[PDB]
């Protein structure tokens, strides 16, 4: 499993990151760690696949990054929409496909 | 025996001695024996296209993934194998072999795509 | 505006069977690989299989090796998934992904883009 | 889809066709007919030779541990598996076939060399 | 060196240049003169890639088989025979032995194709 | 009738090795399988050895697959059984049977038809 | 191994179910489960070959079946010739080839 | 006279990687497999990694396999290791020798003649 | 790991026998053990290569050999300048390739 931390915070204007460590198995050798947004009573949706990239239609405040074994997901404005839990998905090779982490739990100021 | 000797014995005989008549496969005359051994070189390229198309090239006796259809034949391994030749065997199943061989193109196919797409993942 | 619906009952007693569906529209669904994710209630997502687009390659976790089959319909726009035995952990919310994998004449993903509703299935 | 009935159509569409194309390959009119028979044969012997040498034999479509080089084409897996013909493509890099197919043949190579080490290592 | 070139060479040398000399295999009293020498080499060619084939070892210009090396034929050391020997001298050397080896072959590659077959039997 | 008579015996060092050898008769020898079962003094039974037709296969358990050796000799009719190093776990009645592979050409088995009387294997 | 009950019993003109039960890999996926019946003081015999099927020779009264992951052997009234052990046996696949369960003493009253 | 100079180690932090370059001396280079052996300052030795004598196949023990990268340039005499990651336990003197493999075409090797000076490699 | 005895300790002219114990997939199945002299400031060098072969330029006193799963070097008459550490190693195979026994310290009264 990947590790996450248990809650980010901030107040809006500023920009948070959240962590997503692993192994080198894993967040290291594969380059596809995709970042996943659950609004809670919902479904998640799609923030930032591969390492670095993002879908159409998603704004420009999420950002990825990955160094060395740890990958972080930085989210700038925080316009108070973006009450979610944020999960970590890492490809692992095969017969270990996906893996994801613990929920990290977003609370704007 | 030598060439063609096992055609009595039964299939799971004959079966054990497949490369005795794999090795035989290979101007009044001059033209005629020319257009002769040009017509033995193309009916074994056919045969080992044949064989290259069903994933089985190199290969004498090659399982596929095709299961037995019992329209085919209906008989079970103890008749066939150890009650029967292969020339009676042949036209048991002429009128399908056709129908045989398509599937066989189709399984590879099928298995020559998913190969392909494993050695993608990463 | 990509849709992606799931069926199927919500209460099994232990040790019986449940077979899911999901229906895909607005887009090619034989073009795209397709994946089950689960959710437990106090937990994150957790991935249960994927399969490939045109059906054939399935893969899975190492604890329903045994339990889950996968399968898809592309004549039908239909993702099923047939579970056996399916143990109390397995109780969870089922959400159905559209990526995960590809053809190998398509780009890579190695993502879940699409995501259903989810059907919740409770083991009692 | 007949013989040649992908050749207008999407190099990931015609991918899928490949057997029905593969299947069509194979006393002065007897030497004429004679020297026509005989240069296919030759052709098919060399192109199957060529498989044969790249570790492909007996396969369609046949995965290599060559890279492709940028230079050949910069052109993303979508502009060509989803919208161009085969006869497109075969244009496009015809002055870099010579190159790649010797590079092909140097990895085939190393893979036999390596192979033989490893039934050794015991 | 092309064709033909690894010829003074030692075994060892000799044998990473297999591809160099396999591609040279292929390609009205002189139309009739021809097709009689063309054919012969497509039916030697043929004559080979299936004993090959029926050796387990098609699509291969190096392959290992599961036959061992019996000292009668030649007792000599791999560090004469790879590094201190052209192919020329080793074939001259195990002419009188080639088609014990080559039935050797055959029955090898019959019984490995039967076990094979019947390692995919069991379910 | 179908008899498979063993001969072997039982007193061997804890460190040792030893030999079983059977015979059969009453049937075509060269088309069956065979396998060694050994039963512990008073518990169950366990699958030790299986050969094929043709004596070229063999399979063993985990726990003796780096220590017994499976052979046969269909020309004289006998299986044999050559155990190295041994174990003090080692302690059973060992029984020939005919049965648990068969060939592709003929009918499934995954059985054993005809039990030998067997031998004690006791490590001191 | 295989669980199997240590012992049944029951009076002579009664049946009886010896019931055996193993994974989803050995059980259920296949259908290969022979049953052996073990005086004391003698090597075994072969009593039903395959969920069902019955050997030539052997007795009309002994059957089995299968279903989901437990495999039961059925018998009739018992005779004083049915005083032995009954042993599964489960073709698991490759790799680990045949389990042997534990033994079942049959009690005539 | 064959010498084999590692010119490499020192102090590291954890987290830092570190490459060891063993140059060889006297012998024909390209004809001879190498090895990396660790032999920590209170401990035995321990073999760590191994390359064949064209330098395309490489192999480690489990505990170094995603971590160590070794690797050989015949034209200009060296064999070179590359250890990303690193911890505390990974703390040795790294001999480099000429053995573990041989060609396949040559006689069997399987021991490691002609051995380096050894560098030091210590780990906060 | 394989086990060898921490140390030894010899009389001039007395031979020694070090002894090495592995299992019986690694060193009895493979006919490749071999044995190494490392003196206290210097880097290992080998003394016997395969089972009983011995490379040149090495005094012809060591020797050595293997019997069952042990195999063991015997240095004939000990000189004064035989004050080493000794380790066998052997071939496991191609997945665990070397494994080295301990050290064995050879004293000289
Ligand atoms: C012919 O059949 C007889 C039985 O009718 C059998 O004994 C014999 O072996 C067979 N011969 C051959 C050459 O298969
Ligand atoms: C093939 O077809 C003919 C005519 O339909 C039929 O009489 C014959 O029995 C068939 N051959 C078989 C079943 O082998
Ligand atoms: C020709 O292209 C059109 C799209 O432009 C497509 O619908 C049609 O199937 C193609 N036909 C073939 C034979 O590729
Ligand atoms: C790719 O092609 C260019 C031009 O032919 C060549 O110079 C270059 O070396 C090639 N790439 C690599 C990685 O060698
Ligand atoms: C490939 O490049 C083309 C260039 O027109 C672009 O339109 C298309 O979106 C690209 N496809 C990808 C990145 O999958
Ligand atoms: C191939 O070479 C010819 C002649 O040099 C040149 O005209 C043509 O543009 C080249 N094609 C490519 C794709 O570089
Ligand atoms: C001929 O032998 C010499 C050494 O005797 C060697 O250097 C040379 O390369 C050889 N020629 C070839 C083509 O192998
Ligand atoms: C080697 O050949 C001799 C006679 O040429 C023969 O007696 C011996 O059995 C053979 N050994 C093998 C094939 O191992
Ligand atoms: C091979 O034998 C020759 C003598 O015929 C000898 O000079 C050479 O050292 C031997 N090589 C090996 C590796 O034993």
């Amino acid at each position: 499993a990947l590790t996450q931390p248990p809650s980010v915070s901030g107040s809006p204007g500023q920009s948070v990151t959240i962590s997503c460590t692993g192994t080198s198995s894993d967040i290291g050798s594969y380059n596809y760690v995709s970042w996943y947004q659950q609004h809670p009573g919902k479904a998640p949706k799609l923030m930032i696949y591969d390492v670095t990239q993002r879908p159409s239609g998603v704004s420009d405040r999420f950002s990825g990054s990955k160094s060395g074994n740890t990958a972080s997901l930085t989210i700038s404005g925080l316009q108070a929409d973006d009450e979610a839990d944020y999960y970590c998905s890492a490809y692992a090779g095969r017969q270990t496909f996906y893996i994801f982490g613990g929920g990290t739990r977003l609370t704007v100021l | 025996l030598g060439f063609l000797g096992a055609a009595g014995s039964t299939m799971g005989a004959a079966s054990m001695t497949l490369t005795v008549q794999a090795r035989n496969l290979l101007t009044v005359w001059g033209i005629k024996q020319l257009q002769a051994r040009v017509l033995a070189v193309e009916r074994y390229l056919r045969d080992q296209q044949l064989l290259g198309i069903w994933g089985c090239s190199g290969k004498l006796i090659c399982c596929t993934n095709v299961p037995w259809n019992s329209s085919w034949s209906n008989r079970n391994l103890s008749e066939i194998w150890d009650n029967m030749t292969w020339l009676q065997w042949d036209k048991e199943i002429s009128n399908y072999t056709q129908i045989i061989y398509g599937l066989l193109e189709e399984s590879q196919n099928q298995q020559e795509k998913n190969e392909q797409d494993l050695l993608a993942l990463d | 505006e990509v849709q992606l619906v799931e069926t199927g009952g919500g209460l099994v007693q232990p040790g019986g069977s449940l077979k899911l569906s999901c229906r895909a529209s607005g887009y090619t669904f034989s073009s795209f690989a397709m994946s089950w994710v689960r959710q437990a209630p106090g937990k994150g997502l957790e991935w249960v299989s994927l399969i490939n687009d045109r059906g054939g390659l399935t893969f899975y976790v190492d604890s329903v090796k045994g339990r889950f089959t996968i399968s898809r319909d592309n004549s039908k726009n239909t993702l099923s998934l047939q579970m056996h035995s399916l143990r109390d952990g397995d109780t969870a919310v089922y959400y159905c992904a559209t990526g995960g994998m590809s053809s190998a004449l398509q780009s890579s993903k190695y993502y879940f883009d699409f995501w259903g509703q989810g059907a919740l299935v409770t083991v009692s």
